[PDB]
């Protein structure tokens, strides 16, 4: 591709999760 | 050199009970009058004589004194006098083992607050005199001081080495009260040590022998804080010291599986550590085989919601055992499914719901390491667990929907009408359930199938969006993140078919509401402007009503971080330094108007000091600050680079600083903006190719390189190439061979046209691609669809090289597709 967003990870990290 | 006087007493006295009045009022304007006195050294030595000294007063006022002149040191110790201080250290000490628990826990939190504020090397002899006092024939003083130096551990344990190397002294002592006959000094004990294994403290490390034998004696202890403390002991010499515990491996197994049943729920707790620890050991399957077939029902065991948090609904023996779990599968994979499937089969499907609730986490929990191996069960539960979305109970409901999550993957690769298609409409009922816990599991979950999809769910784009805008009028706060966050990865997921009338009048509306309601030092901007970027590079041109006010927003909150990083630097005891994610967060908003908006907009950054506001984010000592101003100079680059040329001369030498690997997105951003500035730049970018090109060659030829980096960096020396073919041809034969590797597997785009171009131009020197014409044969095959001017290029430099036929042993080495495309498209 072109360029690294960093958004995606942020995201994933304030998802609900058990555990 | 100070005593009290009978008038001054009385009125801290009189003061003192006051401040214990039951009414509304009085306790207010006690307040107004401790404030005042609270900065007069004098009254402090009166406060600590009324705690230590004056025994005929009850032990309610002597405590509160004392806690208040704790408050006092924690304000204003740095305006103490050493006369006052001293005083205080001398009482406490002589006091700290007095016969009242709660004059003794006074006492004990002054020293503590006075050693941590204000600092042990200002106590110079605390250290010897608490170890001193540990010798004491009175318990209640060497119970106190062993308070204390557990205290002072868990705060100051990274003062190992400049006191003085005190710790060499003290954990050989703290050993010696292992064997110590009361519990409650044992506890201490260990604890106290146990603050120093992951640090590898010589002192501790230089002993471990003893320490682990006196570890095994207390294993057996009957009292709880005792057995906690030598399961964390145990838990981390696993981590640091493995090598001593293997000769006894198989009895500490042994043990925490023991200790992992405790009936002591915090005991239990820290045994279950060990299984999460373990699990990273390479040693883990040899060292587990005679116990894996009991750990893990006994993990699954634990993993039922305990009693407590059923009547409720952190980190506890649930989510432990689950984390293990989940390591586990990871290690063993398809070899675990034999002793999970038997428990999966009693649990699922059974008629209490927290039992069922287990099960289904247990599903969840093994998903990754055992996804392989559950392929053939999958048939069967997917469809179970889309009913499982209608259940009466919520806790059951918002398990289902994470485990599901856990399976995506699987979902989307079979027919999307089978499991795709009932998932996601039973999703987005669930979206709009009436339990907040369930709320946030289905839209978090429902966020993972997006990611999964993409765009598989354009179909349902208009359905999805009814219920995603919906949930604004349902959702506040906690949720509208994980709302947020749904709608910016819908946003990545289906791209540009956002891009529709009925969509944006729909969305937008409600975004703006929370947008104006949100103040610029909200943390709860994060998600929102996250998912505004998200937005305005889906809707791209049609963004344009709205962008005015969120771009001077965006270069508002870059500016205030600045500013205010700037004033802490200048006096930082005066002026807090700032969350530099408002300045992330706002930069990549900006890349993401000016990824969406293209040439639109301009106007807004004719107007901006955008630029000279990036200049100082290039330059932070912090990465993804200097990753997102990157990425903003490469967007802004292509929209308009009016604005940008003037500044190049002062971005090029930091561009160049930052090619470093070891920090990969900002290397990525900064070689990716290279390449944008190339192609505007011209021939005027000669002078600029010295300081990028010999290190971008050596970013290409390093190995274990992300491929996202190596393609970036490919793109950028072709786009150098094209530009200035002069000074980049001559490397040729040392980047050639891992630039076609890397360019042969990206898709035909206008980027990897630029890059190609470069390399044709690159005619300058043919012989720097002889040598390993395997390659760029190769990689101009990868070429499904290009553009006539780049097939006439193509023709041009494969036919020279076949005038030099002879060729056709070096031609046979072509796999079948590769020759036959050659011939399909050049003719050769």
């Amino acid at each position: 591709p072109g360029k690294m967003d960093s958004r995606g990870e942020h995201r994933q990290d304030r998802r609900e999760r058990p555990y | 050199e100070w005593k009290p006087d009978e008038q001054g007493l009385q009125q801290i006295l009189q003061l003192l009970k006051e401040s214990q009045s039951p009414d509304t009022t009085i306790q207010r304007t006690v307040q107004q009058k401790l404030e005042q006195l609270n900065q007069y050294p004098d009254f402090n030595n009166y406060l600590i004589f009324v705690l230590t000294k004056l025994k005929s007063e009850d032990e309610p006022t002597r405590s509160l004194s004392g806690l208040i002149l704790k408050n006092n040191v924690k304000a204003h110790f740095q305006n103490f006098p050493n006369g006052v201080t001293d005083f205080i250290k001398s009482e406490c000490l002589n006091n700290i083992g007095d016969s009242s628990p709660l004059i003794r826990a006074t006492v004990g939190i002054l020293i503590t607050t006075i050693a941590s504020k204000g600092e042990l090397q200002n106590w110079p002899d605390l250290l010897p005199k608490l170890c001193s006092l540990l010798d004491s024939e009175d318990y209640n003083t060497c119970e106190g001081a062993f308070g204390a130096l557990q205290k002072i551990c868990e705060d100051s344990a990274e003062i190992l080495d400049s006191l003085d190397r005190p710790l060499n002294i003290m954990i050989p002592k703290f050993l010696q009260f292992f064997k110590h006959s009361s519990p409650k000094i044992r506890s201490h004990a260990v604890a106290c040590v146990n603050q120093f294994i992951i640090s590898r403290t010589q002192a501790l490390m230089l002993h471990i022998d003893s320490f682990i034998e006196n570890l095994f004696a207390l294993a057996g202890d009957e009292e709880p804080e005792v057995r906690k403390n030598v399961c964390r002991a145990l838990v981390m010499l696993l981590e640091v010291r493995m090598d001593r515990l293997l000769p006894h491996m198989h009895n500490i197994v042994e043990y925490m599986l023991q200790r992992t049943q405790d009936q002591d729920e915090n005991v239990a707790l820290e045994a279950c550590e060990f299984w999460l620890t373990l699990a990273e050991q390479p040693i883990c399957k040899d060292v587990l085989v005679r116990h894996l077939p009991k750990l893990i029902p006994v993990l699954v065991n634990g993993m039922k919601y305990s009693d407590i948090d059923i009547i409720l609904l952190d980190w506890n023996l649930r989510k432990c055992s689950a984390a293990a779990l989940d390591v586990l599968a990871n290690v063993y994979r398809d070899e675990l499914l034999p002793h999970i499937l038997p428990l999966l089969k009693e649990l699922l499907f059974h008629h209490e719901w927290v039992v069922k609730e287990s099960g289904i986490l247990v599903l969840g929990a093994i998903a990754e390491g055992c996804m392989q191996g559950m392929i053939p069960y999958l048939p069967e539960l997917i469809p179970h667990l889309i009913q499982c979305l209608s259940d009466k109970k919520a806790l059951v409901r918002s398990i289902t929907c994470w485990t599901l999550s856990r399976y995506a993957h699987w979902v989307v690769s079979q027919p999307p009408d089978t499991y795709l298609k009932p998932l996601m409409t039973e999703l987005l009922k669930r979206i709009l359930d009436s339990n907040k816990r369930v709320q946030e599991a289905a839209c978090s979950a429902f966020a993972t199938l997006e990611e999964e999809a993409c765009t598989e769910l354009v179909p349902y784009l208009a359905y999805i969006l009814d219920t995603l805008v919906f949930a604004f009028s349902k959702y506040q706060h906690k949720n509208l993140l994980i709302l947020y966050d749904a709608i910016g990865t819908l946003a990545d997921s289906v791209g540009h078919h956002l891009n529709k009338p009925e969509y944006i009048q729909m969305l937008m509306p409600p975004l703006i509401q929370k947008w104006n309601m949100l103040k610029d030092e909200d943390k709860d901007l994060f998600p929102l402007l996250e998912c505004l970027s998200s937005v305005a590079t889906a809707l791209q041109s049609g963004f344009l009503p709205y962008c005015e006010p969120v771009y001077q927003r965006c270069v508002n909150l870059v500016q205030k971080t600045l500013a205010q990083a700037m004033l802490n630097n200048a006096q930082p005891d005066q002026y807090e330094a700032p969350d530099k994610d408002f300045m992330i967060v706002a930069l990549d908003l900006l890349s993401g108007l000016a990824e969406g908006l293209g040439g639109n907009i301009e106007q807004l950054v004719a107007r901006s000091n955008i630029l000279t506001l990036m200049y100082q984010c290039m330059q932070d000592k912090m990465p993804e600050v200097r990753q997102s101003s990157f990425a903003l100079l490469g967007d802004l680059t292509k929209a308009c680079f009016q604005h940008v040329k003037p500044c190049i001369a002062d971005f090029m030498p930091i561009l160049g600083t930052n090619l470093n690997p070891e920090f990969i997105s900002v290397c990525n951003n900064a070689t990716w903006a290279i390449g944008e500035i190339s192609i505007q730049m011209g021939i005027e970018m000669q002078p600029y190719i010295p300081m990028v090109l010999h290190q971008l060659v050596e970013i290409i030829n390093r190995p274990n390189t992300p491929k996202t980096l190596l393609e970036n960096t490919a793109i950028t020396i072709g786009r150098l190439g094209y530009v200035c073919p002069q000074e980049v041809a001559p490397m040729l034969q040392q980047f050639i061979r891992p630039w076609c590797t890397s360019l042969r597997n990206i898709r035909d785009n206008e980027e990897k046209d630029s890059a190609f171009r470069g390399i044709c131009t690159m005619s300058v020197n043919p012989s720097g691609v002889i040598q390993d014409f395997i390659f760029f044969c190769d990689a101009v095959a990868s070429w499904i669809n290009p553009k006539d001017d780049l097939r006439d290029m193509f023709c041009k430099i494969l036919h020279g090289f076949k005038n030099q036929e002879n060729w056709r042993r070096f031609s046979d080495q072509f796999p079948l597709p590769l020759k036959e495309r050659l011939a399909a498209f050049y003719g050769v």
